[PDB]
RNA sequence: CUCUUAAGGUAGCCAAAUGCCUCGUCAUCUAAUUAGUGACGCGCAUGAAUGGAUUAACGAGAUUCCCACUGUCCCUAUCUA
RNA sequence: UCUAAGGGUCGGGUACGAUCAACUU
RNA sequence: CCGCCCGUCGCUAGUACCGAUUGAAUGGCUUAGUGAGGCCUCAGGAUCUGCUUAGAGAUCUCAGAGCGGAGAAUUUGGACAAACUUGGUCAUUUAGAGGAACUAAAAGUCGUAACAAGGUUUCCGUAGGUGAACCUGCGGAAGGAUCAU
RNA sequence: GACCCACUCGGCACCUUACGAGAAAUCAAAGUCUUUGGGUUCUGGGGGGAGUAUGGUCGCAAGGCUGAAACUUAAAGGAAUU
RNA sequence: GGUCGGAUUUCCAACGGGGCCUUUCCUUCUGGCUAACCUUGAGUCCUUGUGGCUCUUGGCGAACCAGGACUUUUACUUUGAAAAAAUUAGAGUGUUCAAAGCAGGCGUAUUGCUCGAAUAUAUUAGCAUGGAAUAAUAGAAUAGGAC
RNA sequence: UAUCUGGUUGAUCCUGCCAGUAGUCAUAUGCUUGUCUCAAAGAUUAAGCCAUGCAUGUCUAAGUAUAAGCAAUUUAUACAGUGAAACUGCGAAUGGCUCAUUAAAUCAGUUAUCGUUUAUUUGAUAGUUCCUUUACUACAUGGUAUAACUGUGGUAAUUCUAGAGCUAAUACAUGCUUAAAAUCUCGACCCUUUGGAAGAGAUGUAUUUAUUAGAUAAAAAAUCAAUGUCUUCGGACUCUUUGAUGAUUCAUAAUAACUUUUCGAAUCGCAUGGCCUUGUGCUGGCGAUGGUUCAUUCAAAUUUCUGCCCUAUCAACUUUCGAUGGUAGGAUAGUGGCCUACCAUGGUUUCAACGGGUAACGGGGAAUAAGGGUUCGAUUCCGGAGAGGGAGCCUGAGAAACGGCUACC
């Protein structure tokens, strides 16, 4: 995904101080750079195959995900390489002694090592901050569908 | 704002310094050292407060500038010094060597020790690392730098400092059937022999501890810090020995030990 | 002055925020220098600790690495455009990072000839010895070797002139070369 | 760091012959020493009811009772007969003027008088 | 209450292009206003398809004020054919 | 003095190239 | 029941509303214009000064000339931007001929609408009309004066 | 098919009583509520001013929906009793 | 009450935990200690009914931790840590009582001894932990399903 | 100490308010006032602000003292006691005061910096620098100014100052003196096929860039470019160097160079000793101050999650000349639309957005309550702000400083 190409910007897209030596001819012709993000996250294969380059990647970028985990419901997939998650949750009030709902919406950065749709539950972490509004970034996801294609499929 | 504060009120001041509040003013903040704000002890404090050899800051200024009392070897004559856990103040007055340690309900035990003891001291590796030119260097709680160490001092180890020299004597790893005196927390005092460790990555190791009277309880493993192994420690430990004995056992002591 | 701070923007939902402190030398930002080629010409600007920042205008040379063979020559610098920036802070036809700019070749030109014993384009028992054991290298590619031709090299400045003082950078070689005169339509 | 309160309805006619009654006996000036005598009570009774609607063999019950009960006794409020936190509310403001040092004087001679020990 | 009419001027409107007395009275507009506007109304002699009251837009229609602009004027002088 | 954007006709061994010409912003 | 009670009109006082006046005042925000100051930058170079062959018996001049170094006034451009002016906008107070309500007083005037079948049963909605209460029409309710052939 | 008897589901209601409920009038719901909690929406917080003024919105209009404040007041009101 | 109003063993019972077996996996993969062990080598100063102090070399993986694998998601609740100090409640104590304060008490007071300055609460969010009812959620139906 | 009473009526039961009642570290005021302890106090109205009059600087044995100042050391002819001034260095950014603005913004608790600065403390930590590196030199340690001071003056006046003459420094500016060994390149030379060589230069630390290493769960064999330490040159081949984190392009090291070129004591006080080739010879103690980097400490700046009053007679806001994101750059101590270029068109909202109001700083907390709760919180702790309003900036580690400058009002 992503039509990049892989560099569809005016600048040159690479991983810095990745370097491929044309003078060695190396039997894979591909030199790229990830990592494990920890904390039992899994590094996808999209990612370690992959051509995209994404510096906010927790894979094959250079930030790093340290503090919360937090979980959600992907409602916007309308901007590039982020996403907006919803995070409902109830508050209490004594006075009452009952609940009531609230949400708090929560913009994130997607990696392109992640095909992320309206409706998924997504697992994000905490970065430094990448944008104005942007702390998270994508590091898990759980597709709410198991492929249910074709149960539209009907005749 | 605007750069940092100098002052220190009463009332701001840790509770284990025992003084006064309500406009009672102001209190001695720690100077800048090798323990932390909250988790140390000035010498104006362990003069003036505790031992009762002085009554006034004046008091003790006298006494710090005649080289009488000295930290770790050194003298500091500076009144808002911070002393720490695990230090020791010698006094050729009596010959007293004094040991900071904490008693049970979190205060700092003034712990009397012999010269052979005062001779050393104990230190929580923080960090180890590599410094220039290749050299490792462990870090303890004391600020203290130690280059070319054992290469198996790993962190939260503890390590014996001859304190004239500053060099590593002996090291006690961190595992289980090692004792453990905790520093800092609700816990504070407390002497129990590490039971186990609970790992949880990016979230604040914890540990189980049990002390003599198989009164399990739990800290964090920044607080705590070992000290020996079963029944055998490498300090003389003070009066309690860090049991905690509940507010009744200790109306039930202070009611029979003694008709005064 | 600029105030490097967030508390003036706007909210995120589009909230107007009020102003809420007087600015704050702790978020502040000062004004570039479009550093241009020739006659070197750096102001030293005391920063938050002391910390002496180099900033430049108008270098003339720059410390330009060739890594398939892993050294580092410098050279004099030649044309530019930049930048698709900025319309504030910085004005006139700058250098900067990320910029492509020709450089002298001259140096590298020596060094290979001295190195391998081989020309570009168109003696002694330790000289011989010492190509004939490193030979089978000097084979880099069509691009560069066209480039020695004129004399002048493609590179990629990597330093921040603006911040350091130099014009550090590398030789474009491989994709990077392959993929970049499409481009560098900019001022300002 | 400060405290004290007094009642709720300012006459009931009940009350006031019951304080006077109280004020000629023990030799007082004021109704103020009966309200400081009913607060101490109500603060003492309020405490072992919140300690009794606690379980039974419950170490604050324990400690914090057995403390109240002590108290109460060394001062001789609480005969040392009745030691068992429910005596402790059915005490009274007589109870306790009964241990005024006043009263004590009179009761132990030496006085003639509750007016003339106060003197 | 009384006389009287075929009916006795309704809703509405007004010193209006309709009000004599009249430069009506009150307010506003001005330093000052027989002008203008708003209100008042036993209205010489307002008034309902001899259409009444109102009305956005339109007007080489009549009219008042404000800004800008100016030889209209203070106060005239000069140039060209 | 420059920059950018906005097109036509031909080519696909069953992602893009060659060539041509307007004015508008 | 010689009980209760409605409204108009009129006198008095008070409260708020409408209202010509393109009303007024105050304050906030702001377009546009002008724009101080310092900061960065292109220049500038009074002045001072090291060295050097130079003008001059053997930590020094006596015409002068180059290599420089520090460097004030002044100055170009830029960002930061006070403040002022002009408009606009919002809010809050406030005047105002006259108009129209409310409330309260007061042994006021005209009637007597409701409470008994209140002397035309009351009320609702709507519409019209009348000095005032009110009346009338249409449909509805009983909170009816009928729980009933 | 219509009637009669018995039963049944679902409806319009009715007669009797209070084990209860209620201020009572009365209520098989207005009960199962200080032995206070089956689920859920709407509305009211003394009487007047006032469902007025103002602003919005709908409407051809008549008007509808929404909807104050100042000010005033110790009673207004509901069922029953003689 | 066997010592002189305090305690003890087998006790008739109750209340709460843990483990195992009943078709019941109540997570495993690479390992150590292999351990609580077929390890039994001659075995015992005991009311033979086991109230129970005692050894000779060689078994099953959590009782010790190293890593891994995959590991449905929550809410709820227990425990713990977190929970600035003062204040609040509250223990102790001669401020002459009390409001207060954190002091102070004991000797032969002829050159000293010593208790202390507790403890609890602090909703919500977050962290760890045991439970697993209640309430949601997913889990193999044009089998891409499990071992 | 979980309490209610008076008032609608001819009387009754209700709804329902009014009134009473109690408290208030809640204020004011009135009357009265003997004592002890404890004691708040120009917050409310004018963040008009006090509009008067007074105050934060500082030295030791240990930076510089010819005071034309004192006393006198009587240990001294260079000082060497004390010590005004002034230079230097630290500090004045703390404290204290107030609550104007402020409604996801401060703030509370809870995180994070693998996203950065950090004077000072504390602990560690510079044989590498004579740039023609055998005269080029002072390394028994080199240069210049200037203050205070002397004296001539200006102005009505201010913590105004000019001109002239001296002189100092851990001021300013410069600048050498301490290994040995190894590895690299270059390479005269002699030469080989196995090729080996004498000399020259570089290798501290810091800055900038590029590159490289920074490993790893386990077992037997063929081939080769060169065999490689050593060889039975059959190939025995083992030996092997690699730290930490949950995680890194981490720490660190090594290559190539780069810098207008940083740092690598021209400093100070006491004690005066040890060894001889007895020279004012060579060695040598306890400290002070200063200094590069690392770490620590005091901090700071940003930051995660959740949480705040009243209003719908505020329902649609944001993007205009940044609103949301992406790429790149600039700037910053650092992240980041912080700022712009290009690009895309997003982001928030009936789970109350945006707007308005607040007689709104936030909390810890206070008052009153059976329990639940309502109200208050200008304050004696904590942290945010502000110094008449605005804005801008110097110095410094730290200020957008006001008992510091600049301007406008």
């Amino acid at each position: 995904s992503t039509e990049l190409t892989v560099q569809s910007e005016r600048a040159f897209q690479k991983q810095p101080h990745i370097f491929n030596n044309p003078k060695v001819k190396t039997s894979k012709r591909t030199k790229r750079w990830y990592k494990n993000a920890g904390l039992g996250f899994k590094t996808p294969k999209t990612a370690i195959e992959g051509s995209y380059i994404d510096k906010k990647c927790p894979f094959t970028g250079l930030v790093s995900i340290r503090g919360k985990i937090l979980t959600g419901t992907v409602v916007s997939t309308k901007m590039h390489r982020t996403i907006v998650i919803r995070r409902a949750y109830l508050h209490y009030i004594p006075k009452y002694n009952r609940y009531e709902k609230r949400h708090k919406n929560v913009p994130v950065h997607v990696s392109p090592a992640f095909r992320v749709q309206v409706g998924d539950i997504v697992t994000v972490g905490q970065c430094r901050p990448i944008s104005k509004t942007v702390r998270f970034n994508v590091v898990k996801v759980s597709a709410a569908a198991g492929k249910a294609n074709k149960q539209f499929a009907k005749f | 704002a605007r750069g940092p504060k100098k002052h220190l009120k009463r009332l701001a001041a840790p509770h284990h310094w025992l003084l006064d509040k309500l406009s009672g003013c102001y209190a001695p903040r720690p100077s800048a050292g090798p323990h932390k704000l909250r988790e140390s002890l000035p010498l104006i404090v362990f003069l003036r407060n505790r031992l009762k050899y002085a009554l006034n800051g004046r008091e003790v200024k006298a006494i710090l500038m005649q080289r009488h009392v000295k930290v770790d070897g050194k003298v500091r004559t500076d009144t808002t010094y911070p002393a720490g856990f695990m230090d020791v103040i010698t006094l050729d007055a009596t010959n007293e060597n004094f040991r900071l340690v904490y008693d049970v309900k979190g205060r700092f035990a003034v712990h009397r020790i012999t010269d052979e003891e005062a001779s050393y001291k104990l230190g929580k590796v923080k960090k180890v690392q590599l410094g220039k030119k290749g050299v490792p260097y462990v870090v303890t709680h004391d600020g203290r730098t130690i280059r070319y160490p054992d290469p198996n001092i790993k962190v939260n180890d503890t390590v014996k400092i001859d304190l004239a020299s500053g060099k590593i004597t002996d090291f006690i790893k961190f595992d289980a059937g090692k004792l453990v005196y905790v520093t800092g927390g609700r816990n504070l005092g407390r002497i129990g022999t590490i039971v186990h460790k609970e790992r949880h990555d990016g979230g604040f190791d914890l540990v189980h501890i049990k002390d003599s009277l198989d009164n399990t309880f739990v800290t964090r493993l920044n607080n705590v810090f070992v000290i020996g192994e079963q029944g055998k420690p490498y300090i003389s430990l003070p009066k309690g020995k860090g049991i905690k004995l509940s507010i009744a056992e200790e109306r039930d002591r202070r009611r029979a030990q003694q008709g005064l | 002055g600029i105030s490097r701070d967030s508390r003036h923007k706007r909210s995120a939902t589009g909230a107007k925020r009020a102003q809420f402190r007087k600015k704050r030398k702790f978020e502040l930002g000062r004004q570039p220098a479009n550093t241009k080629i020739g006659a070197k010409r750096i102001h030293s600007v005391r920063t938050r600790g002391g910390n002496k920042k180099y900033r430049a205008l108008r270098i003339e040379t720059g410390n330009f690495s060739w890594a398939s063979e892993g050294i580092s020559k410098k050279t004099r610098i030649a044309g530019v455009v930049y930048h698709p920036s900025n319309n504030e802070l910085v004005r006139t036809n700058t250098l900067t990072k990320a910029a492509i700019v020709q450089i002298d070749a001259t140096p590298f030109r020596q060094w290979f000839e001295a190195h391998y014993g081989q020309t570009l384009g168109k003696k002694s028992k330790n000289a011989e010895r010492k190509w004939a054991a490193r030979a089978a290298s000097a084979k880099i590619e069509s691009s560069v070797e066209s480039q020695f031709s004129a004399g002048r090299l493609y590179a990629c400045i990597s330093s921040r002139p603006g911040q350091s003082g130099r014009c550090d950078g590398y030789i474009l070689e491989g994709e990077e070369l392959a993929f970049y005169l499409r481009r560098l339509t900019a001022k300002k | 760091s400060k405290t004290y309160s007094t009642p709720k309805r300012p006459y009931e006619s009940s009350r006031l012959d019951a304080e006077l009654k109280l004020a000629g006996e023990f030799g007082l000036k004021n109704k103020k020493e009966i309200y400081r005598i009913s607060f101490q009570l109500s603060k003492i009774r309020r405490a072992a009811r919140d300690l009794l609607t606690r379980d039974e063999k419950d170490p604050k019950r324990l400690f914090e009772g057995n403390a109240l009960i002590r108290r109460l006794v060394r001062v001789g409020v609480l005969s040392e007969d009745k030691k068992k936190l429910d005596y402790v509310l059915a005490l009274k403001v007589e109870d306790f003027l009964e241990r005024r040092l006043q009263t004590q004087v009179y009761k132990l001679g030496l006085a003639k008088s509750v007016h003339h020990a106060r003197v």
